């Protein structure tokens, strides 16, 4: 069958760069398209015919062909232009997509804001607590956050999860939640949340029962 | 002497699962036997107690009520009767002797897995300090714990508000459910006059959840 | 005002069916082609399947054919998507499009599908030892142990007769739902042409034992 | 009554002494015991009644108590002392545990042996393609292990495992499996797995077909 080879599979530029996104067919037709998908979203299409743009589709995206090579360009890379980008081919009504390119905004270096939230009184009276640490509107995404209980490191009793880039400042933000039992939680005093980028390491803290 | 566990297994939540502990070398009326168990990756959890000869029975808190440890002298084997299963039994089910000091004498253990059914999340707040501790933006949202599955959507103030919000994506908790918290950033001024409630739908379990987040004391 | 939604979408046992339906709003279903494309989390779009206008040909991508159905009500303005014999791998969100311009013009926002887990047997898959050691002299094999649920199994070699130098993983947890390990050992590559070794899986949640007689390439 | 085991791990040469230290809360009694667990095995009683050794268990291990502390002592730590350690306390009838401490064994930097592994031709007509790359019996147990398919490289499409420390001679194995369609598979032809630690980065491939 037909197969689309998409190249490359990510990438990071910065706005006002010209990125360049090529899919490599195997066989064939102009009846390729490309589409743009937006974190949560369905797929937008932007050109079809390998280089007619669809309406209303900003006019720095445009497509071009040479022999089996499709390639999509985006002369002005935009902040919003986040997104996972999928070529298309299409055969006697078979139809296959590339493997997608996510594109990612390079910006500059911003600090999280890091705030720590105590398990609320609600969830004490199950026997649980949940610490949750939040790393707000940085860049760039990687990032250490440890934990501490009374000075002692966390180890395994932590999950981590992370937004999609921003479609306007282009930062990440980033969760942390320590879980323990109530009666852990309730038996130590310091909880802390060390986030360490760079050469730079920031820890928000609280004492249990303490403001 | 040799203790050997039988019956672990799958098992539903709220269903019923009884284990039995085979005794030989040694008759278990005259000893105090225990029930120890061990989630993956975890510690010791002391479960239950049955006394020589008495049969008083003893109970951790985390399984009073739900669990029941009995003995029959004639077979040698002790039983733990284990009822409404939930999440947190999953776990590795030990039997051991109580010899002179302490537990002497161990089996190799029994599995238990408890497995996911259709449930509605628990949304807890993830509350303000009234006292801004970040120069005067404030941090606040909603803890959207151990439902399954996926997936749940949130909105702050029924579609209201939407600047600053961040809703991440969900985590697979080690008990099979899920996870996620969205959170807000406001101005610290903002606190006393506006109302901040978050909107949890979970379609999967025809579960919605509207939770409002108010600054602690 | 052209609308596409999709519905039906949700939990789903493997083996069993589910119908999801498409429908459209502000123009008419018979003058174009209709497609169902999906995509698993995190991963890419993947075509499923078309219904041509009037002709109601269909196609189908090879991964399911034969267990999936796409059809169309003209009088209701509905597409649907008819899913038999479920397997982990269907589990994405499944999107409705209209065909425009040579492409997928108008798309519906999708509706989740997720399959759920059974008791299954693993599919047990040699790691073969090249029969030319690349590693002056030592030959490391393995089985692959791939697709199982829920945990655990067990693993001996040789019925366990070979035991030094055998490192049997923790078990990983796939996106799927099922879990998977490997078992390895590394031997002289001298015994590659003599030494049978065989692989002994047990798991015992589905009653099944697969012995795996691991040969060199 | 509650325990509180310090530290929650430990790493320390053979030959190193290590204490572990338990925290009652109301314990005028010596009922406190101390237990062994190995990976995939049940306890081993270790010390009982605070500090009378259990028959059988090595010379090396001890038992005392200092204040409201009781506290276990190896004095010579032995790579078969790998172990998470667990006090235990023994009431009317009631028992708590402590939380444990893991106790990992320091030795010299060994560098890893990795092969790969193509996928199988039995396993790639059901349509899937699982590329496994082996790390046998190195150490420190941090690593890289990345993957290439034609020099590109791989994210969100494979997944790590690794070993508990060796009885004898105290290293880790790691297994990194990539996942693709047999489609996939069949268009690359290149597959490496690159194995950084430290400053030296180890990469083994293969040619699909050869
Ligand atoms: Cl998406
Ligand atoms: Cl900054
Ligand atoms: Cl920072
Ligand atoms: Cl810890
Ligand atoms: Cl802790
Ligand atoms: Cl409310
Ligand atoms: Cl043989
Ligand atoms: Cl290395
Ligand atoms: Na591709
Ligand atoms: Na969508
Ligand atoms: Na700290
Ligand atoms: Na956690
Ligand atoms: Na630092
Ligand atoms: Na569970
Ligand atoms: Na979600
Ligand atoms: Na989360
Ligand atoms: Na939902
Ligand atoms: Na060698
Ligand atoms: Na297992
Ligand atoms: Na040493
Ligand atoms: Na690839
Ligand atoms: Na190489």
């Amino acid at each position: 069958d037909i197969q689309m080879t998409q190249s490359p599979s990510s990438l990071s530029a910065s706005v006002g760069d010209r990125v360049t996104i090529t899919c490599r067919a195997s066989q064939v037709s102009s009846a390729v398209a490309w589409y743009q998908q937006k974190p949560g979203k369905a797929p937008k299409l932007l050109i079809y015919s390998a280089s007619s743009l669809y309406s209303g589709v900003p006019s720095r995206f445009s497509g071009s062909r040479s022999g089996t090579d499709f390639t999509l360009t985006i002369s002005s890379l935009q902040p919003e232009d986040f997104a996972t980008y999928y070529c298309q081919q299409s055969s006697y009504s078979l139809i296959t997509f590339g493997q997608g390119t996510k594109v990612e905004i390079k910006r500059t270096v911003a600090a999280p804001s890091v705030f720590i939230f105590p398990p609320s009184d609600e969830q004490l009276k199950s026997g649980t607590a949940s610490v949750v640490c939040l790393l707000n509107n940085f860049y760039p995404r990687e990032a250490k956050v440890s934990w501490y209980v009374d000075n002692a490191l966390q180890s395994g009793n932590s999950q981590e999860s992370v937004t999609e880039q921003d479609s306007k400042d282009s930062t990440y933000s980033l969760s942390s939640t320590l879980t323990l039992s109530k009666a852990d939680y309730e038996k130590h005093k310091v909880y802390a949340c060390e986030v360490t980028q760079g050469t730079t390491s920031v820890t928000k803290s609280f004492n249990r029962g303490e403001c | 002497v040799q203790l050997v566990e039988s019956g672990g297994g799958l098992v539903q939540p709220g269903g019923s699962l009884r284990l039995s502990c085979a005794a030989s070398g040694f008759n278990l009326r005259s000893y105090y036997m225990h029930w120890v168990r061990q989630a993956p990756g975890k510690g010791l959890e002391w479960v239950a107690s049955i006394s020589p000869y008495y049969s008083y029975t003893y109970y951790a808190d985390s399984v009073k009520g739900r669990f029941t440890i009995s003995a029959d002298t004639s077979k040698n084997t002790a039983y733990l009767q284990m009822n409404s299963l939930r999440a947190e039994d999953t776990a590795v089910y030990y039997c051991a002797r109580h010899g002179y000091g302490a537990m002497d004498y161990w089996g190799q253990g029994t599995l238990v897995t408890v497995f996911n059914q259709i449930q509605g999340p628990s949304v807890f707040p993830l509350a303000p300090s009234s006292k801004s501790t970040s120069g005067g933006t404030a941090a606040l949202g909603c803890l959207v714990k151990d439902y399954w599955p996926e997936p749940v959507t949130v909105s702050w103030n029924s579609g209201a508000l939407t600047s600053g919000v961040h809703t991440f994506p969900a985590v697979l908790q080690s008990s099979g459910l899920y996870s996620l918290s969205s959170v807000v950033t406001v101005p610290s001024s903002s606190l006393g006059t506006q109302t901040y409630i978050c909107n949890v739908n979970h379609k999967p379990s025809n579960t919605k959840v509207d939770k409002k987040v108010e600054p602690k004391s």
